[PDB]
């Protein structure tokens, strides 16, 4: 997928369009369980 | 007695208030937003009664305590109510000091503003979190989307709106609400069965046949082929154990509950079904949003979690829809969730602490802060 | 011998089965919905003594023979003996063969529709009516308003419903039954004297119970002041005869009995009273029906002939109503027969043949026919 | 109250309107009496 | 008793006549779960075909009433009385209970009352019940033995309930307000 | 069973809960033992 190294090197906020981009309306999620590791 | 802190996900989903905490996986909170009497007083020895210990107890206490919604209809007609239904969660199942731990807030649309100017306040000074913040429902689903762009369809815990959505970018003026709620399906049950037989009146009574709607009750796609179908097909004929121990017998029911959504004629309403509200919508849309809907047709709410949904969605949609586009409804299985799930992300948005709302900012501004450039 | 027909206006009034015929003036048929059974059989020569004979002779009758209803809560439970109680009817007091009049058929609503079908089908066999015809005792009152638009409080023979109307426009939707039947007043008496000091169980001796209501029991429009003035208020305090000969003393009962109706706590029902039943029904009507209502607040129901009925009625609606508007609860004396009067308009409505349940439609439909487009 | 001729001459089921209208909320009884009259 | 007895070849009406009579039921009267089949059983079961001495001294003779007694508690038709048995009169009360009280009733089927001390007490309750009840609940009547003390014996409870002394009738609360006091809000 | 000890440390009024609760119907009698120590 890489939209785990592009998400982590996505700039900072647009996640949101990497995320949704590649497939990941849980951008929600990835940043969700990226929380879970900065929650 | 740890780090910073853990922003308070606390989400009255609108039949139960929910809960967890931002990054949080799973609502800790989730029970009935009701309040309950009893009648009689038997002379009882000692104490331990109370009067109101609604929370996700009373149902225990169910029938000799009666029901009380404060939101009502999406409508907090009381507080001091929904207070101590907060401190039962913060204190019971939260259990936990509010004034510490930031929390997002859960709502609809359509609130006079008041309503949470005093929400906010007493949130403050009964809580003292470190700072509040609310967020609609609605928009709290529609991250809980992920799908930027596109309408959610949000009938949810007993809710309902549209909610054209595009990267983000929602139209207010195309978005709505059916005030159709769960409860309301209960009602036309309740209309049904009882007068087909049944005497079916009392809270838990109602508890009972929503339990019924959510277990059981379902819909098929079409109706009136699906009518024969009801005329004689013995399979639906099935009788469900009433939960006294008798076993409620069901047939056409199960599906002549909800679907009415689409039909207020049954609950006699003058509106008009949540798919051609959804078409209504996406036609005030841009031109081209509409295929962006197609792929967008976000569905929300559990309660709709019956059979069909979106198969019923699409089917008329089509028939209303031109063919050239191409539909998709949308609609996770965990919707209830959903909402609670994308708060607890915004929220849980560190980059986004900014915008919780401070006891000082309030201070200040008192609530009628909240409103402009804030909620 | 004689020329067409007369429809026969046959009325099962919630309590007794009354009827007259089509334009008649006043129900011929009037008697309790009861049947009896004796216990003992000593032995008597010869015959002649019926086990049911219940009709208007039995409470003749009354003690060693029981009590039956049929339609016990509006319930038809038994037919057979509601059915001979029809031919009793058509052959003691109507005396009269059911083939060659038609008949329309009085009903209240919420009956599962199996009891209509085999009424229906059964009054053809059994009876071969030249036609029958049903119609909701609620809509048949109705007319018998002749105020086609405006509400009906129908607390009658021992029924209870609101039927909001609008020009023969009603709301089911906002309309609603109250399970409080006289008898059910009658409960309450029979709890409250006999703890009081009497012993009072029995059949008939229910009967001397709502003989009482119905002469001599009433309501004061005020309670708690009206209580001080049951404190000591030497008026009321007043014994009847029991009778057996007794002459029962009665105080504030007479009125204690019925109130309830608005607060059926002491029926301990979670129901809610009849007035705020009427408001809520009418809050569900439109937004300017409601003083459609007020000059239409039609009550209907003689059990209900207590004083300050519509006292109450309109202190409360004021108590809830808008000032604004002006309040008119409508109750004629005759509300027994209204009822009944209205039934014998519509089946005697000679513009209207067209409606009566035919043999043959039937025949051919079977029962199931009833229902749709029809009943 | 003309009621009486207004009604024979009403049109034929807005006996209705014309009774309820001329406050006679006993068309009912406008046309009990009729069928007794045609009954 | 009385009734039967006597006009079975008995004169038994005097008040300790009646003594005896109720001592009889409180020994060794009691019921039979069934009757129809029981009544056949009371047709030649020689067992229980037993006479009691009479505290006269005569040896009172004993059979079908042992038991025909009790049992009209379920059809006072034998008292002649329009009333219904004591089992119905609890299922009609139960199903004015809330739906699902009624599983509350089933593990809750309290009895109470000593001179029911008799046997198969509940083994009819139950069964009635059950004739009654739909077996998807699980009933379970509830009768100590000690039924007659049971009543003094959380009266002492309460009484005893130190917690509770505020609701005692004073003295002086009366006398404010006179006997009338006791009835609201205290008794 | 701590029952015992729960009731002793239950909350005041609610041994009603805690005795009823671990089946002890006879929370009057827990009382009553306890009353014939504190009668």
């Amino acid at each position: 997928e890489d939209v785990w190294e592009i998400l982590r090197q996505a700039p900072p906020s647009e996640y949101e369009r990497i995320a949704f981009q590649y497939g990941v309306t849980d951008l929600r999620g990835m940043l969700k369980r990226l929380k879970g590791m900065r929650r | 007695d740890d780090e910073e802190t853990t922003a308070l996900v606390c989400d009255n989903g609108s039949g139960l208030v929910k809960a967890g905490f931002a990054g949080d996986d799973a609502p800790r909170a989730v029970f009935p937003s009701i309040v309950g009497r009893p009648r009689h007083q038997g002379v009882m020895v000692g104490m331990g009664q109370k009067d109101s210990y609604v929370g996700d107890e009373a149902q225990s206490k169910r029938g000799i305590l009666t029901l009380k919604y404060p939101i009502e209809h999406g409508i907090i007609t009381n507080w001091d109510d929904m207070e101590k239904i907060w401190h039962h969660t913060f204190y019971n199942e939260l259990r936990v000091a509010p004034e510490e731990h930031p929390t997002l807030l859960t709502e609809a649309p359509l609130n006079p503003k008041a309503n949470r100017e005093k929400m906010t306040q007493i949130m403050f000074e009964t809580f003292n979190v470190p700072a509040m913040y609310v967020a609609i429902q609605a928009v709290l689903s529609l991250y809980a989307s992920g799908r930027t762009t596109g309408i959610v369809l949000d009938s949810g815990d007993g809710v309902t709106h549209n909610v054209p959505i595009y990267e983000g970018y929602a139209l207010p003026h195309a978005i709505m609400r059916l005030d159709l709620a769960g409860r309301d399906l209960t009602d036309y049950l309740m209309k049904i069965l009882t007068e087909r037989g049944y005497s079916f009146v009392t809270t838990a009574e109602r508890e009972i046949v929503r339990d019924i709607k959510e277990k059981l009750c379902y819909v098929a796609l079409d109706f009136e082929n699906e009518m024969a179908t009801a005329a004689s097909s013995s399979s639906l004929e099935k009788s469900y154990e009433l939960p006294d121990g008798q076993v409620i017998t069901i047939g056409n029911e199960r599906f002549r509950c909800p679907e009415t959504l689409f039909q207020p004629s049954f609950i006699g309403m003058e509106s008009a079904g949540i798919h051609e509200t959804t078409y209504n919508s996406i036609m005030k849309c841009d031109i081209d949003i509409r295929k962006d809907l197609y792929a967008n047709n976000v569905l929300s709410g559990g309660t709709t979690m019956y059979p069909g949904i979106a198969d019923r969605m699409q089917k008329e949609i089509t028939a209303l829809a031109p063919s050239t586009m191409k539909i998709k409804i949308i609609a996770p299985p965990e919707r209830k969730y959903s909402v609670w799930i994308g708060g607890s992300i915004l929220a849980s948005l560190s980059t986004f602490q900014q915008m919780w709302i401070s006891k000082q900012e309030y201070d200040e501004a008192g609530p009628s802060i909240v409103h402009r450039k804030c909620f």
